[PDB]
């Protein structure tokens, strides 16, 4: 049974900034969450801007907002991984920190953006979680299509063949690369064979060697 | 090797069938379908084909009509009243065929296992057992006895057991386990 | 000597068939839908259809058309049943009453005939003059529409054509004309006949034309203007009109098949055409105008609309709005555009309605742990692919429902201390607010001194003091009531806003980042009692009062965000007393405590959509029973709100629920809505005792429903689900689906379309090479279909696709099973397979694979393998009772990890289904129906005990109790076999005689133990006993209960006194109906009483209530023999519809 509102007098609202001056609030909460600043909105304000903020027609183009803003920033944290000073064993926890943290902060984000992600990006098999999200960018740009996989793989076997043998290798550092590898979907496969294969051969050796021996 | 009177229908896969039932009332086992990879030698007068009438061209025990209730012993024993009232009894093949059989005056099927290759089953297309089907129905009652008949004897609408002109054939294969 | 009860507990949801016409009215348009037993009418009017009438029929619709013949003002209905039951009927409402009459009716059977393939067909000419009925092989039987043909006897004409395809009467012509499609040896020819019913035979068609499409599937005729049939095939399309010969082979038609068809001109010029895939074709022939005889039909031609539902059946309405009837998704409205919108679609979703069906398979669970399961359905097909959540819910009585589009929290005032109902309603709106004036029953925009509206609101309420409180992002401000002006306003020392905010009648807590501040409400006064700080910045508070006490609150309930806690601080000095650490990385964000039956509860909530209580002890001030559940996938809010004289709680979400004792126990009951953002009380005067609901679209008023109903929560998969389990500690599911993907010479086969299988987070392949031997079809390479099984683990609470393990190429996932076996402590996710070839007449290999779904991924644990499909499988007392083929294996699972068979059971056609109870196993047969099979502990074997000795050809099947076996089989009918109790001979034990029989109408594929409502057992005598719910292809769901053999005469007795009473809509007798029939015999009914029709003795009036216990008497379980009018029934029947 409808119903319409005796003078709905349709006036608290004339100029208009509380928007694009609020995705303002935003955007900075991001930048300096990523680039380890500290912001100074303090969380739930920020989180209650998403929320109203985050109403259907807008979501949508927020979220292309909310992923772009990384898109950006981890296409420039490659640019260093890009270099030659070659202890492979810096170039890890290198890329081990600039994934630890990653980490961390995209933590920080979904937990501001919860609303987003169980509103909007819920409601979608088509669109991934903001985690989601980052792990299929982080992966896009630098574990993924680059010198880097092939110098973070031939570099953990390395560390490894080097613990089959005598040295000892810092556990942690592996079980922590190898683990990043799988929580982004690329363990069994930029480096399952290649383990597979170089240990299928190195103990092929051992045995003549060692049953002669 | 013919052509023309060779026109019925193919029916799929059981699983195929089981598939296809649970999403529909309608179940499908109520057409001239003949199961999949399974041939009747009847041409007197591989869907269907020609055959030798018989052959003593090589050994031949011959198989015992499955009506005259008769020990065959290494072989399968498959009873269906077409009239309900009881329940069938031995094996899926055998009864589908049954029914395929009787409703068309044929009597002899051979199913070629999956696995390899007119009719020149020999010393070349030899090395393993194949299926043999021998159906006979006197009133609503339909029996079929089915047994192996070695890869490389011949076949004909004559029901026999073969020995192994290929002394390469196996011994003991999946299907005729079981038949007692 | 058996007895059980059967009802629906949801009608058939399927759509076997729709027409259009003007049923109802000269000058309405109609539209009539055959669910299966159930016929819907609908009226066109404009956004929508309008609900008339819904009518059940004792009988499957096999046909439905409308016909309008002179002399009758309005349409009629011809219905033909499956059974051969044939019937017209007319539409007369008489003011309150609806009635549709029997205006004729009869059965067409022959005792001879044979049933033709493609069914029964059922057409009318356009003389109307006669009704034809395909039925039997050559056969065309005809009835004469005389209007005194009530008893509706018809002759039958011969044929010389047995295998005929379609048939339709043709327009415009002296002599009734019938085209058809017949095929032959040498292919399928297209003639005509011409009918007279003087000379009761056929005379001979204008036409025929000897070879045509070899796949034609539809015969098309078009009426008056241009005339002629057309015939739809496969891949070309031809159209006769005697003298006329066309032919089109649009490559578009190549991809599928057309199944349906509806002309959307009153005349051949526009058609639509229904795809066997979602396509949706538009087929126009563009007419021509000679230069002065008549009209000639020029090109004809087929254009692609878009994609719409699995269209089973297809009707066009008005403005371009086309009702598309799905039969394996849901059925839909359409909008045609004539504008082709992005990506050139004329489709356009306009509106959907619920399809369970077919439900494949199901599982009972229930989530909550209340004692109220739900059921998970694995529902629809191909593309309509989806999983189905039926659960019991309460509803909402609309009162009132207004256009608010950004509502964010409102509250309920009262203008003056005086009168004690509310008046009052403020809206939160983003950046202001709204006072709203209830002017008894309407709603005007006031405004209120004291208050602020430039701003948000965050709450506001009656305090103490006759004074009103309104705390926004700026500063709480306090007002007066008959005085009404601002008179106090407390404020953050440097002008930083407030972030949480609580209150109530006497207290105030606010926070302000980390900063949490305490007022007391006073006279013209914000008193600031305290001031403190939080580790981390503050997301929720509640000091809400409890106990006896007086409105003052010593607690303050508060959840954190970043340590994500839950603490319950002492106001006074915002002291700690319980810190209780829960979450991981979602924080709360609604908190509440509260008084349920007389126990303190405390609830917070995260944002996850998950909900902790505690049993919150208000005395000591601590927490202590923590219990958890999940309610939706938003960050719900909790409100709380009184009922009729008791509270409780409102759960604010995505999936809205209600909390509440219902006995020392928590209780949540889904309320039948969608979306329910925000919410309040309402007791204005002109709105009683109700509440305020405001979801992201509108604020709509009402009170509760609170009569059980059905809810249904649908989960897309565009892809085909099989089989469905549920993990207990995985929380999650386990699914088994299936998609078709195309071939592409690359390599090979690619999609179709995403889908559950082709997108989720984890996704591993199966690498086992245990068939790797030789595998080579050589089949593969131009375009075809191939299915690709998968196995799916899916989120309990989200229902996301979290894991998706693919299966080997050409295999079949169909068995699937969770549990624990020997003395294994894990839990597993077995599977069934089998290899799968068309070249096959069989399956000869295939396998038992095992999974374990560690955390984010499964993992291949064992591996057995064997000769043929795995029909099914079940944990069988911690042993693993699978079947393969015609085999029936048990299996062990030992310590090294491995299944070895153990056990075997070769006495089998064909195993499908296995069923478990203690050490008694329940196989039934392809067509060798149902087997009582045992383990023997000692014997170390099996060894059959029973059987039933006629042929059935099983669909599914149950174990009751230990002594009664239920069977459901192709014939659409049910049965039950017990283990004979003349235990005599040692032989007539080897016998179980099917103690009865009943005819469902209902394809039912799965069967199980478990119920849909409000349990609450400890002890509690129930008048029916055991409870099994199945599904069925039509959607249908169903239950099957056991009763007192006291209660079947009863029940019985009372069947058919309603029987005589109530008009049949067809004049069918139930009897006859809930015959069981299959091909073979026809025996009556027994050991069943359909509740369907013992439920509708509360829908007929009272005096016919009377007209029934008519002399009826009663006498075992109860001491009776006596009468008992109305009243005593009303009693049993009510209290008997609470089962389902
Ligand atoms: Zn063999
Ligand atoms: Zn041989």
């Amino acid at each position: 049974k409808k119903l319409v509102i005796k003078n709905f007098r349709d006036r608290p609202r004339l100029p208009d900034n509380y928007t694009q001056d609020t995705w303002r609030k935003l955007h900075e909460a991001v930048r300096a969450v990523q680039s380890s600043t500290s912001i100074r909105y303090n969380l739930e304000e920020l989180y209650q801007a998403v929320e109203n903020l985050c109403s259907h027609k807008v979501s949508p183009m927020l979220y292309k907002q909310l992923r772009q803003a990384c898109e950006d920033h981890v296409q420039a944290q490659i640019l260093p991984f890009r270099e030659d000073s070659l202890d492979s064993v810096l170039f890890l926890k290198k890329i081990n920190t600039c994934w630890q943290d990653h980490c961390r902060q995209m933590i920080m984000i979904r937990s501001i953006f919860l609303f987003l992600d169980r509103t909007y990006v819920l409601q979608n098999s088509t669109l991934p979680s903001i985690w989601d999200m980052g792990l299929e960018l982080f992966r896009t740009h630098i574990i993924s299509d680059k010198m880097v996989q092939s110098k973070t793989i031939d570099g953990i076997l390395l560390l490894i063949e080097r613990e089959r043998s005598g040295e000892a290798v810092d556990r942690s550092l592996l079980r922590s690369l190898l683990g990043m590898l799988s929580d982004l979907q690329v363990y069994k496969d930029s480096f399952e064979l290649k383990f597979l294969e170089e240990t299928n051969c190195l103990y092929a050796a051992e045995g003549q060697r060692l049953m002669q021996e | 090797p013919d052509e023309i009177n060779k026109l019925i229908e193919t029916g799929l896969n059981t699983v195929e069938y089981f598939t296809s039932q649970q999403v529909t009332g309608t179940s499908s086992l109520g057409k001239n379908t003949i199961p999949p990879g399974v041939t009747g030698l009847l041409t007197n007068a591989p869907k269907i084909a020609i055959v030798p009438a018989d052959d003593k061209t090589v050994p031949g025990k011959p198989i015992p009509n499955p009506l005259l209730g008769l020990d065959s012993t290494p072989s399968t024993q498959t009873v269906l009243d077409l009239s309900g009232k009881t329940l069938p009894s031995g094996s899926y093949k055998g009864v589908k065929l049954a029914k395929f059989g009787k409703e068309n005056l044929m009597t002899r099927f051979i199913e070629e296992p999956r696995e390899n290759p007119d009719f020149k089953r020999g010393r070349d297309t030899g090395g393993f057992h194949r299926r043999e089907y021998s159906i006979g129905w006197v009133g609503d009652e339909v029996k079929v006895t089915e047994w192996c008949n070695p890869s490389c004897s011949p076949i004909t609408a004559a029901a026999r057991r073969f020995e192994c002109t290929c002394h390469q054939c196996p011994v003991t294969c999946s299907e005729c386990e079981r038949d007692t | 000597m058996s007895y059980n009860y059967v009802v629906t507990a949801q009608k058939p949801t399927a759509v076997n068939g729709c027409v259009t016409g003007h049923f109802t009215s000269a000058e309405d348009l109609n539209l009539l839908i055959a669910k299966n037993t159930r016929l819907e009418i609908y009226v066109v009017t404009a956004e929508g259809l309008r609900p008339v009438k819904e009518v059940g029929m004792y009988g499957k619709i096999a046909v439905m058309e409308l016909f309008r013949p002179k002399g009758e003002s309005k349409d009629l209905l011809f219905i033909l049943t499956a059974k051969y039951n044939a019937c017209i009927l007319e539409y007369k409402q008489s003011g309150e009453s609806i009635d549709i009459i029997t205006r004729a009716h009869g059965n067409v059977q022959d005792r001879i005939g044979r049933p033709s393939e493609t069914g029964i067909i059922g057409i009318i000419d356009p003389e109307c003059r006669m009704i034809g009925l395909r039925l039997y092989d050559g056969l065309f039987k005809v009835i004469p529409l005389d209007r005194d043909n009530k008893e509706l006897k018809a002759f039958n004409i011969r044929l010389e054509e047995l295998h005929v395809i379609d048939v339709k009467f043709l327009y415009g012509c002296q002599a009734p004309t019938i085209c058809f499609v017949y095929q032959d040896p040498q292919g399928r020819h297209v003639k005509t006949y011409e009918v007279s019913l003087r000379e009761k035979e056929f005379n001979k068609g204008p036409w025929k034309q000897e070879n045509v499409e070899a796949e034609a599937s539809m015969v098309i005729a078009v009426p008056e203007p241009f005339g002629g049939a057309i015939i739809i095939g496969q891949e070309s399309i031809t159209y006769h009109n005697g003298d006329k010969y066309l032919a089109i082979a649009p490559p578009i038609i190549k991809q599928s098949t057309i199944v349906c068809h509806n002309r959307v001109d009153p005349n051949g010029s526009r058609y639509l055409l229904g795809d066997m895939e979602g396509r949706l074709f538009m087929l126009l022939l563009e007419k021509e105008e000679q230069m002065d005889g008549t009209v000639t039909l020029k090109d004809l031609r087929v254009e692609l609309l878009g994609e719409t539902s699995i269209a089973e059946c297809l009707t066009y309405l008005d403005n371009g709005v086309v009702f598309v009837g799905s039969r394996l998704g849901d059925s839909q409205l359409v909008k045609l555009n004539v504008d082709s919108n992005e990506q050139g679609s004329y489709v356009v979703a306009m509106e959907t309605f619920t399809n369970l069906g077919p439900i494949v398979d199901m599982c009972v669970v229930d989530l909550e742990r209340q004692g109220q399961g739900q059921l998970v359905t694995c529902s629809g097909a191909f593309k309509e692919g989806s999983l189905r959540i039926i659960r019991n819910g309460i509803g909402i009585h609309e009162h009132a429902s207004i256009d608010l589009p950004g509502i964010k929290g409102l509250w309920p005032l009262r203008s003056d201390p005086n009168r004690e109902t509310y008046d009052t309603l403020v809206l939160s709106f983003v950046g202001q607010t709204r006072v709203l004036m209830l002017n008894g029953e309407e709603v005007e925009e006031t405004e209120l001194m004291g208050f602020v509206d430039d701003q948000q609101t965050f709450f506001c309420g009656n305090v103490a003091h006759q004074q009103l409180i309104q705390i926004t992002s700026a500063s709480v401000r306090l007002v007066s009531q008959e005085p009404k002006a601002l008179v106090s306003e407390w404020k953050e020392p440097q002008a930083k806003n407030i972030s949480v905010a609580s209150c109530n009648s006497s207290q105030v807590v606010v926070a302000v980042g980390r900063a949490l501040y305490y007022l007391q409400i006073h006279p013209q006064e914000l008193r600031q009692i305290s001031h403190t700080e939080m580790e981390h910045e503050v997301a929720c508070l509640d000091i809400t009062p409890l106990g006896d006490s007086n409105g003052l609150s010593p607690l303050c309930a508060i959840g954190l965000w970043t340590d994500i806690s839950a603490r319950i601080l002492k106001l006074p000095s915002f002291e700690l007393l319980h810190k209780e650490m829960l979450g991981g990385e979602i924080i709360p964000r609604s908190i509440l405590m509260t008084t349920f039956e007389s126990s303190h509860y405390l609830l917070c909530a995260l944002g996850d959509g998950a909900l902790f209580y505690f049993g919150l002890n208000i005395e000591t001030g601590l927490l202590s029973d923590r219990k958890k559940v999940t309610l939706g996938t938003q960050p719900t809010v909790l409100r709380t709100f009184r009922s009729l004289s008791t509270t409780n709680v409102f759960a604010c979400s995505d999936r809205p629920t209600v909390i509440y004792s219902s006995n020392h126990k928590l209780v949540f009951s889904n309320v039948n809505l969608k979306e329910v953002n925000y919410m309040c009380p309402l007791n204005s005067d002109g709105y009683p005792d109700s509440l305020a609901l405001a979801n992201n679209s509108t604020l709509t008023i009402g009170t509760i429903d609170e009569i059980q109903k059905l809810h249904i929560r649908t989960v897309p998969l565009y892809e085909s689900p099989r089989k469905i389990c549920y993990q207990e500690v995985s929380q999650c599911f386990g699914v088994l689906s299936s998609r078709i993907e195309v071939q592409d010479t690359s390599g090979g086969t690619t999609a179709l379309r995403p889908s559950a299988s082709t997108q989720a987070l984890s996704s591993s392949v199966s690498s086992s090479k245990l068939f790797s031997s030789s595998t080579a079809p050589h089949e593969t390479s131009f375009g075809e279909e191939v299915e690709v099984h998968n196995l799916l683990i899916i989120d309990q609470h989200t229902f996301e696709v979290l894991h998706a393990h693919q299966f080997l190429q050409n295999e079949y996932a169909l068995s699937l099973v969770s549990c624990k076996l020997g003395k294994d402590p894990n839990t597993y996710f077995i599977v069934g397979t089998a290899m799968v070839y068309p070249e096959e007449a069989e399956p000869k290999q295939g396998r038992i694979v095992v999974f374990q779904y560690s955390d984010g991924k499964l993992q291949t644990v064992a591996e057995k393998e064997v000769k043929g499909a795995v029909y099914s499988m079940v944990e069988f007392n911690g042993k693993l009772l699978a079947s393969i083929n015609s085999t029936v294996r048990l299996y062990e699972w030992t310590t090294e990890k491995d299944v070895r068979t153990e056990c075997n059971h070769y006495n089998n056609i064909m195993a499908l289904y296995l069923k478990t109870k203690g050490d008694f196993i329940l196989v039934g047969d392809l067509m060798r129906s149902v087997l009582l099979l045992a383990y023997k502990p000692m014997e170390g074997n099996f060894e059959e005990i029973a059987r039933d000795f006629n042929p059935n050809w099983m669909s599914a099947v149950e174990i009751l109790d230990d002594d009664n076996f239920l069977g459901a089989e192709n014939a659409f009918n049910l049965f039950v076999c017990q283990k004979d109790s003349a235990a005599t001979t040692d032989e007539e034990r080897q016998h179980l005689q099917e103690v009865g029989l009943f005819h469902l109408g209902e394809f039912v594929n799965v069967f199980c133990h478990g119920s849909l409502v409000m349990q609450n057992l400890g002890e509690t005598s129930t008048p029916t006993q055991g409870s099994v719910l199945f599904g069925t292809v039509n959607g249908m769901i169903g239950l099957v209960t056991s009763l007192s053999e006291s209660w079947y005469n009863l029940l019985l007795d009372m069947q058919n006194r309603l029987n005589k009473v109530i008009k049949s809509v067809g004049k069918i007798e139930h009897s006859f109906w809930r015959s069981f029939h299959t091909e073979r015999k026809t025996e009556p009914a027994t050991g069943f009483i359909d509740g369907d029709l013992i439920e509708s003795f509360l829908d007929i009036s009272r005096p016919k209530m009377q007209e029934v216990v008519a002399n009826l008497q009663y006498d075992d379980g109860s001491g009776m023999k006596r009468e008992a009018t109305a009243d005593d029934l009303i009693k049993v029947v009510e209290e008997l519809t609470r089962i389902h």
